[PDB]
């Protein structure tokens, strides 16, 4: 029967719990309570990119970190040139419903995914003028989310079906699939090895799964509601999750356990598109409340606002040599964000 | 007589200001999102009633002294003309935004699919080319016959011979005709929305229609009644001093009766607020 | 200022020519009307599609009405999390949703008591707080063969009035009205659909025209 | 990807002849279009150039006002006439494919090559070697020098490189003298400073000989380069 | 049912894979977390503004 399996289950998680509690003799708050704070912080922006008609969902620069893929709801993907604000190609989608970009490492090809359950993956480098398709993948049951680039041949997505799956690209057929997740999966951050990922689910779970291997290996509920954030801390010792509820929580890997969050009484709304800087010094996150919001990523305290937008913001990311950070509303606004 | 023009005069300047500039801001922030036809005509009006309410002061700031210039007489034609300009564009470009009004609800396909931008500053720039020239031919009439002399007040014979025709023709033409045209576009406005729809649409459109044709009534009716009496009577009234005025209060009234025509404007006005 | 750089001065001017396109397809979506298709079982789903098309994720039509493209989307065919993607329709012309009369004897609570909730779920959600709604009431013919022996009472036990379809269905219809908390914002265009006399088009487009109108008067000022 | 011309023949001078550039295998519509003219025996030359969509068209010193260009996107087709002909027309015109993005090939692709005959502060190029004997499997370096300082001010040069087999159209080898051309051999190289530029070709193999030209982008009257030929 | 315990036994496995695990402890890992953060700050224009001359945008 099931319930010796369900107690059999039930005690391994007190003895995980257990374990858990077992390594915690100090919290992170302690030890860099005695470190120099971030102060103030009063980045601005200077850019424009005026050229959507729809709410954006698009980040992942690329290795070159200076052209920024972007897409809308009008079914169009912009590569933009964020150094001269200069439009490189524009791509019309076939499907005008979706919230996925990729750039690859390599930058000669932009994956796109939504509720159309399919993968598209389009060339740039090509022989013609235009951008063509160069394949469509399908094998999804819900809206797409992320298209991370493993590498030139492979490409790791999730979905909404509580699977997530990474296929190849010369190949159009399923080649690994996650299935561990009972609920919605996005933020699907591919590390800073690329070695492994974690997805982050909508049951308050973040799972990291092995690209090879093909099963997972830890499980991280710390929040009380969906995930909708991810990051990975280029470090690679540690992951940022954000929720629907105005908190933030830092997950170590090598701990297995929840270090500390970051929340405040005068924020209620949701949070969006979790990214990290170059060292790790400062988190970015893109509120509900029309802005973005910077904090402190090792000691608690905020370092600060970034309000520039008029509608929600949705994407938000930080090119790899952390020259400058990018943000996406919902007000067809793109923002680029520098230090003085 | 003095009390009665200065203290209204000094409110008027330092209650329009604020509301109106706003205004600007935000009209400015309305078309760098999404431009409509209205909105620039609606712009264009308000503009103008920057351009009275920031030339208006020149007038005010002397005590009234008994309708006397301090200031050299180079001045009088410059205010007069941009003054009466600014009420006569007033009077043509909610007229205008009538017409469009009435146009997108008896043909609300007509409306979406043509973009109508470019007519829409036609037809602005087209109302202001007529308003700067027609009033630009009362003071080039009104220059000369030939503390010293003084501006719109008893004029001698041969400016009133000329005066009282353009002036009856200004009543008749930039006035009524405007009037017509809101009135014969704005009575099929409730006609087709009382055809299959809701009470409230019906209510808030009639007490919009109300209002704006109120205003109208109360702001320029006064002048144009003296304005007609006048050539009946032959001479120039008294009551200029105080029907004027009430068309002064209009430059205060359009940016309120504005802030509460749209929810959208309403909304916009909250949230931009900092 | 810095003679742009001779190749920058045809790549800004590429920019302004994609510029040159990209608000072509915007102004082309402007003139474009946009219409979700929602319902809780079958409800008469296929039916309407099929009806309407003549004149796994997504079915678009892309059938026109007197100058006028409309666009149906079918989101029927995802299982997942409904407010996840629930933002990505705001916006819309008008919204139709589609229910069975002769859902009130079937179970799995009965199928119209389960339907009763989307649409408060949906008539009530912050996205959709200024978007007119067209609600379909299928399968009538079913409800007259299905009223004289199945009585009504066992779906609405506060219900004693007569046995009639005129009578059911209007009772039915302002149950489903009664759900619409925000009225003073937003209004239910409530519909029968038949095998005869397709006014079920032309219904949807005077609906379309209303929204229209209102949506207009929204932008030119009053109202 | 091919483009073909055609229109040439021999005239009278002071005639009018039109060449029309077909492409097929790309966007036409999409892509800017120029005009070379080689003598028979001397250096390639620009003629005209004209930009996608018929934004921006330019024309060299000698034929400025004189020549005419148009293009037709649904026929995809390129049409330059020229009125009043003269001795010095007499060359192989090339219709020649560019795009100006980030990261692009301008002049990755020429075309064929229309014989026609005739009965009857530019910045400048020159190449110090013209000719120079080669061996299958050494290492020949070839420089360049430009009158004017090619290093703009946004981090990026303006070099090109073109090869020109004994008997086929040029080809680009290298553009922006630090990135290689799409299908070309690692072998080939590019590098250099300002005013001076230089390139490598190590592990020669044979079927590669050919002209060599260096060219300028800093400013539309593009220059070629004297050629340097291998044998 | 029959169909239940294949699933239950596929949970009861997944948590036996991760329920032993070489973990360090918290306090190590902050260490190395700060040490990794002050070891790139100087390399971060995030923390610390680059010269407007030198910066790019």
């Amino acid at each position: 029967e099931l319930d010796q399996l369900r107690q059999e289950a039930e005690q391994l998680k007190n003895q995980i719990r257990d374990a858990r509690k077992a390594c915690a003799d100090a919290t992170l708050s302690q030890i860099t309570n005695n470190i120099d704070p971030v102060g103030r912080i009063q980045m601005r922006t200077r850019r424009t990119l005026r050229g959507h008609l729809a709410k954006i969902y698009a980040m992942h620069w690329g290795t070159d970190s200076r052209l920024l893929v972007s897409a809308s709801q009008d079914g169009k993907l912009i590569i933009w040139d964020s150094y001269t604000t200069n439009k490189v190609h524009a791509i019309p989608l076939r499907s005008s419903w979706v919230m996925t970009c990729a750039y690859a490492p390599s930058g000669n090809y932009v994956a796109c995914g939504g509720l159309d359950n399919i993968c598209s993956i389009y060339n740039l480098k090509t022989r013609e003028g235009n951008v063509r398709v160069s394949r469509e993948l399908a094998g999804h049951t819900g809206y797409l989310s992320c298209c991370r680039f493993l590498d030139d041949n492979q490409i790791v997505t999730s979905s909404g079906d509580t699977t997530c799956a990474l296929w190849d690209i010369e190949t159009g057929q399923q080649t690994t699939t996650f299935t561990g997740h009972t609920g919605d999966v996005m933020s699907l951050s591919l590390a800073p090895d690329t070695r492994l990922f974690v997805s982050g689910a909508c049951d308050a779970s973040a799972k990291l799964w092995d690209v090879r291997e093909g099963m997972c290996r830890q499980t991280f509920t710390g929040h009380e509601s969906d995930i909708n954030a991810i990051c990975f801390f280029p470090n690679g010792n540690a992951f940022a999750t954000g929720s629907d509820d105005a908190t933030c929580r830092l997950f170590d890997l090598r701990a297995d356990q929840e270090l500390m969050t970051y929340s405040h009484d005068n924020i209620i709304c949701g949070i969006t598109s979790v990214s990290f800087s170059k060292s790790g010094r400062l988190l970015l996150a893109g509120y509900d409340d029309f802005n973005c919001n910077v904090w402190d990523a090792l000691k608690a305290d905020r370092a600060g606002v970034l309000a520039g937008h008029d509608n929600r913001v949705s994407c938000l990311g930080v090119t790899d040599d952390g020259m400058a950070v990018a943000t996406g509303s919902w007000d067809s606004f793109l923002k680029i964000w520098n230090g003085s | 007589n003095h009390w009665l023009v200065f203290s209204v005069y000094l409110f008027t300047f330092l209650v329009g200001l604020p509301l109106n500039l706003l205004a600007l801001v935000i009209f400015v922030g309305k078309l760098r999102r999404r431009p409509v036809a209205v909105d620039v005509l609606l712009l264009n009006l308000t503009l103008s009633d920057l351009l009275l309410l920031l030339f208006l002061p020149f007038r005010m700031v002397e005590a009234a002294s008994g309708m006397h210039w301090p200031l050299p007489f180079i001045l009088c034609p410059l205010s007069g003309f941009l003054f009466f300009t600014t009420i006569y564009l007033t009077a043509l470009f909610l007229a205008a935004v009538s017409i469009e009004r009435f146009l997108s609800v008896a043909y609300p396909l007509w409306y979406k699919t043509r973009p109508r931008l470019g007519q829409a500053g036609l037809v602005s720039v087209a109302c202001w080319l007529l308003a700067s020239a027609h009033c630009s031919v009362v003071y080039v009439i009104e220059f000369s016959g030939d503390t010293n002399g003084t501006c719109y007040l008893e004029f001698r014979e041969d400016q009133l011979a000329i005066l009282l025709p353009v002036r009856l023709e200004m009543a008749v033409v930039l006035f009524g005709v405007p009037l017509l045209i809101t009135s014969y576009c704005y009575s099929r406005l409730v006609w087709i929305l009382g055809r299959g729809a809701s009470h409230r649409r019906r209510r808030r459109v009639a007490g919009l229609v109300a209002a704006t044709l109120l205003n109208f009534l109360v702001c320029f009716g006064p002048y144009n009644v003296s304005h007609v009496v006048g050539y009946i009577q032959g001479e120039s009234p008294v009551w200029r001093s105080y029907v004027l005025l009430l068309s002064t209060l209009n430059s205060c009234v359009d940016p309120l009766v504005y802030y509460f025509s749209s929810s959208g404007f309403q909304a916009d006005f909250h949230e931009l607020l900092r | 200022g810095c003679t742009l750089s001779a190749e920058d001065k045809a790549a800004v001017e590429r920019s302004k020519m994609i510029d040159r396109n990209l608000r072509e397809d915007g102004e082309k979506a402007a003139r474009e009307v946009k219409l979700l298709l929602l319902g809780a079982g079958e409800s008469g789903k296929s039916t309407i599609v099929k009806q309407m098309k003549i004149i796994t994720g997504i079915v678009e039509t892309h059938f026109t009405f007197k100058d006028l493209h409309f666009k149906m989307f079918d989101v029927g065919g995802q299982r997942s999390e409904r407010k996840k993607w629930i933002h990505c329709f705001e916006g819309v012309t008008a919204i139709i949703f589609c229910v069975a009369l002769s859902d009130y004897d079937l179970v799995l609570m009965n199928r119209m008591h389960e339907s009763m909730k989307l649409f408060d779920s949906i008539c009530n959600n912050k996205w959709f707080t200024d978007t007119s709604i067209i609600l379909f009431l299928n399968k009538k013919d079913l409800f007259e063969e299905k009223i004289k022996k199945s009585p009504l009472t066992i779906c609405y036990p506060e219900y004693a009035g007569s046995n009639t379809y005129e009578e059911a269905a209007a009772y039915i219809q302002c149950q489903f009205e009664d759900l619409n908390k925000r009225k003073d914002t937003k209004e239910i265009y409530t519909h029968f659909t038949c095998a005869t006399d397709t006014k079920n088009v032309q219904f949807v487009f005077d609906a379309v025209t209303d929204v229209i109108i209102k949506n207009n008067l929204k932008d030119c000022g009053l109202f | 990807v091919q483009l073909v011309e055609s229109g040439g023949g021999l005239v009278q001078p002071g005639g009018s002849r039109k060449l029309s550039c077909s492409a097929s295998g790309f966007a036409f519509s999409s892509f800017g279009m120029h005009w070379v003219r080689q003598a028979p025996e001397k250096g390639l030359e620009w003629v005209a150039y004209i930009s996608s969509g018929s934004g921006t068209i330019y024309y060299a010193d000698t034929v400025k006002g004189r020549f005419t260009i148009s293009r037709d996107d649904p026929k995809n087709t390129l049409f330059l006439q020229m009125t009043s002909l003269r001795s010095e027309d007499t060359a192989m015109y090339y219709c020649v494919r560019s795009i100006y993005y980030y990261g692009s090939s301008p002049f990755d692709f020429w075309g064929q090559g229309t014989t026609l005959t005739v009965s009857s502060s530019d910045i400048v190029m020159t190449q110090a070697t013209s000719s120079v004997p080669v061996t299958p499997g050494e290492s020949v370096s070839i420089s360049c020098r430009s009158s004017k300082s090619l290093l703009h001010s946004n981090g990026n040069t303006y070099l090109y490189w073109f090869l020109q087999r004994p008997g086929q159209s040029p080809q680009l080898l290298i553009y922006r003298m630090s990135n290689l051309a799409s299908g070309v051999p690692d072998r080939f190289s590019g590098s250099g400073s300002g005013t001076a530029f230089t390139l490598t070709i190590s592990r020669l193999e044979a079927e590669d000989v050919g002209v060599y030209y260096c060219m300028q982008h800093l400013e539309y009257p593009l220059t070629f380069g004297a050629g340097t030929k291998l044998e | 049912n029959t169909a239940s315990i294949a699933q239950a036994r596929k949970l009861v496995e997944q948590l036996k894979m991760e329920a032993n695990i070489d973990r360090i402890k918290v306090s190590k890992a902050a260490a190395d977390l700060m040490a990794y953060c002050e070891a790139h700050a100087k390399e971060d224009p995030l923390l610390t503004p680059v010269p407007a001359s030198e910066n790019p945008f």
